[PDB]
DNA sequence: ATCAGAATCCCGGTGCCGAGGCCGCTCAATTGGTCGTAGACAGCTCTAGCACCGCTTAAACGCACGTACGCGCTGTCCCCCGCGTTTTAACCGCCAAGG
DNA sequence: CCTTGGCGGTTAAAACGCGGGGGACAGCGCGTACGTGCGTTTAAGCGGTGCTAGAGCTGTCTACGACCAATTGAGCGGCCTCGGCACCGGGATTCTGAT
């Protein structure tokens, strides 16, 4: 009886944030549950990489900030870095 | 009528690339897998997950590998492909030396 | 969540667990789970957003395997992201050989 | 048994991978070609049964078999 | 500092088995190149098999595991009839 | 004795190993048995190395081990080879090999 | 500047000759041109941007190995 | 001083480079090329010498490397010459751009 | 162009069992105190990199002789595909254990 | 409580011949360019030699995110209504073959 993590609702919420009127089937789901997830964990390995090649045991924001421009090409990551450096200065200034 | 050997072919060829209905039954897949393990070690429960995960990985291996044999037979400029053409697809690869 | 402070979906109490439970490194920054997070929604975002018009230009709104699949190869970055992974009932985009075809 | 695998089924795989025309010994290779391929994954399989600590595979260890031999499979708990 | 490596190490396991033979430190680098990847993956496999029994350590079974994993069946063998007798030395003394 | 190393009769450093574990973060429990049976893995892997080198050393004549050596040791067997397959030795060269089609006509 | 195809046509021969092949072309030293920019830009961005992760403008010796360790290119005898 | 007809030599001359393992490639113009390459990124760096050397040997055994697998198309082509096709035929097989 | 032959595709009509919004619990996400430590700035050394510069040769470009393998005809012979008849067992729906 | 075994049965997944016909593929007619030797050029190959610019290492700090202890409400686990898309007959047609 262990609640295990998933994307059941975190899907159909950025869902509606990109498209208000979009249905995904459950067998979709299964798709995402396991791809999202898995981009996680090669971004992750990346960033592990990242901090045992140059001596580190404390991982900061600028590992994974360069770790996406190794892991996708500059056009997709470039994007992906500006919105993520945005999303953290947004939460460091608010609450 | 009766068609060309090809255009039905062909046919085929369109079609079979918007289906992923799995075109060998299940229970051959199982006797492969069963046979093939027997080796390894008994009492081995395949649930049914595993056995269509990878059942499906399969198809689409062999499928990819017809694809890579039918460009390489294109670089041959020939239609029917020979043994070699899948020699060298899984050659080149480097799963095979 | 601290995400909705962050303006992210996708909580950051996940993540940092998540980074913690792989044991990746000893210590963590507070900016490494956000950004990842702000990585992760925004890469799901562009996943949804060819998905969602994908499932518009069919006359339909759900979304099936079928439909996420040719999104990845739809584009050249994200068929290179899922260059040698097959995602099950997925399959291959439709390709006609012009050699093959009859004269 | 290893021959199991019909021909017209090889036939429509070809078609499906767009072979209009088949050479005679290629289809005994194929065959062939399949058994390894699933060896090899369930030559992980088994050994991650043995990690497995239980005599049931779950879909896990096949998720385990495809992340190392290269062949990971999403959709279906992977 | 101290750049710890097998350097004397792999002279003793090379006396052992040909010590008439010798080598060059060009080949006792490229040795310690071979061994990091090897290692670096081996520790890599046995992190993901702990995780996935939800591990937080690392037992001989594992290892005995990531070595069936890892190397083909006749060097699995000869690894695991090697490191069985290691343990074994290694409780008495 | 005194040496772990040396009570076991292995060779291999084991607290190299454990102390890699340790202060490298890949698990916050580090065992102890399982660092001394990878000792005795790493052991085998270079006697093994050690075993086909000494052969290859006499291939040329030669006594110092050389990349061209260990290119001519290391690829010529399988099963380290497949499990090296993705490992270049530097300034090592290529097995020398001649195609079949390699006769002109 | 120019030097992608300044590199020269029989060097690209003598590779292809030590690839065992007995007749080379002349659009091979193109095409070898045309992949290696490609197989030299990946690496060189991998080992230039495991530098640039660090706060350094000069690359070393480790980083190039770290890359190709990455991609699967583990060279021996130079460190690594 | 007399001719020889083709293949002689060359055979000779693929085996001076196979038994030899000093770099072919002279070292100072791919020095330059790796100079303009890298300089093309960010401008006035500077670049050891032992890492040039490292991207030096990783460019020419890729490149040998890559040579074999153009042997291997041409062969399975029923060809001796080897040609930009077979390149192209063997990268997308093996998946890079 | 000038006929036919099957087989898809939309239109009308039919299902459907889980997709999506909602009940609930409940434990992980989130947040107020506390510490310590490797991240971090700055400086000494320095050392191989950059670059210049002096003395030297097989490699690079082209000129020139030859024939033969690749490219296009020239059959050539052909063996699995569409079509025709024939075999069979697979698995939704059922039962049971069973572990 | 999911996972394993076992009958219903009957039409689709094969399962093996017949005609065959464009294609796979082994011989001929024909070219230029690559093998090969060499004229000519040289720019790199090898090696002193000074300037140096942040990397390696160490002096001197130190901010905030990991450990603790406490609160809640997001979201996952599941449950009900009906519906977005799968699926079967009738026209529109849409491919192609043989002449």
């Amino acid at each position: 009886r262990s609640r295990k993590e998933s994307y059941s609702i975190y899907v159909y919420k950025v869902l509606k944030q990109v498209h208000p009127d979009t249905g995904i089937s459950s067998k979709a789901m299964g798709i995402m549950n396991s791809f999202v997830n898995d981009i996680f964990e090669r971004i992750a390995g990346e960033a592990s990489r990242l901090a045992h090649y140059n001596k580190r045991s404390t991982i900061t924001s600028r590992e994974i900030q360069t770790a996406v421009r190794l892991l996708l090409p500059g056009e997709l990551a470039k994007h992906a870095v500006s919105e993520g450096t945005k999303a953290v200065t947004k939460y460091t200034s608010a609450k | 009528h009766r068609y060309r050997p090809g255009t039905v072919a062909l046919r085929e060829i369109r079609r079979y690339q918007k289906s992923t209905e799995l075109l060998i039954r299940k229970l051959p897949f199982q006797r492969l897998v069963r046979e093939i393990a027997q080796d390894f070690k008994t009492d081995l429960r395949f649930q049914s997950a595993a056995i269509g995960a990878l059942q499906e990985a399969s198809e689409a291996y062999l499928v990819g590998l017809f694809e890579d044999t039918n460009l390489c037979a294109i670089h041959a400029k020939r239609v029917t492909i020979m043994p070699k053409d899948i020699q060298l697809a899984r050659r080149i690869r480097g799963e095979r030396a | 969540t601290r995400s909705s402070r962050a303006g992210l979906q996708f909580p950051v109490g996940r993540v940092h667990r998540l980074l913690r439970k792989g044991n990746y490194s000893e210590r963590v920054g507070a900016g490494a789970p956000v950004y990842l997070a702000a990585v992760l929604e925004y890469l799901t975002a562009e996943i949804l957003e060819l998905a969602g018009n994908a499932a518009r230009d069919n006359k339909k709104t759900r979304i099936i395997p079928r439909h996420l699949q040719l999104a990845i190869r739809n584009d050249e970055e994200l068929n290179k992201l899922l260059g040698r992974v097959t995602i099950a009932q997925g399959g291959v985009l439709p390709n006609i050989q012009a050699v093959l075809l009859p004269k | 048994n290893i021959q199991g695998i019909t021909k017209p089924a090889i036939r429509r795989l070809a078609r499906r991978g767009g072979v209009k025309r088949i050479s005679g010994l290629i289809y005994e290779e194929t065959r062939g070609v399949l058994k390894v391929f699933l060896e090899n994954v369930i030559r992980d399989a088994v050994t991650y049964t043995e990690h497995a600590k239980r005599k049931t595979v779950t879909a896990m260890d096949v998720v385990y078999a495809l992340k190392r031999q290269g062949r990971t499979l999403y959709g279906f708990g992977g």
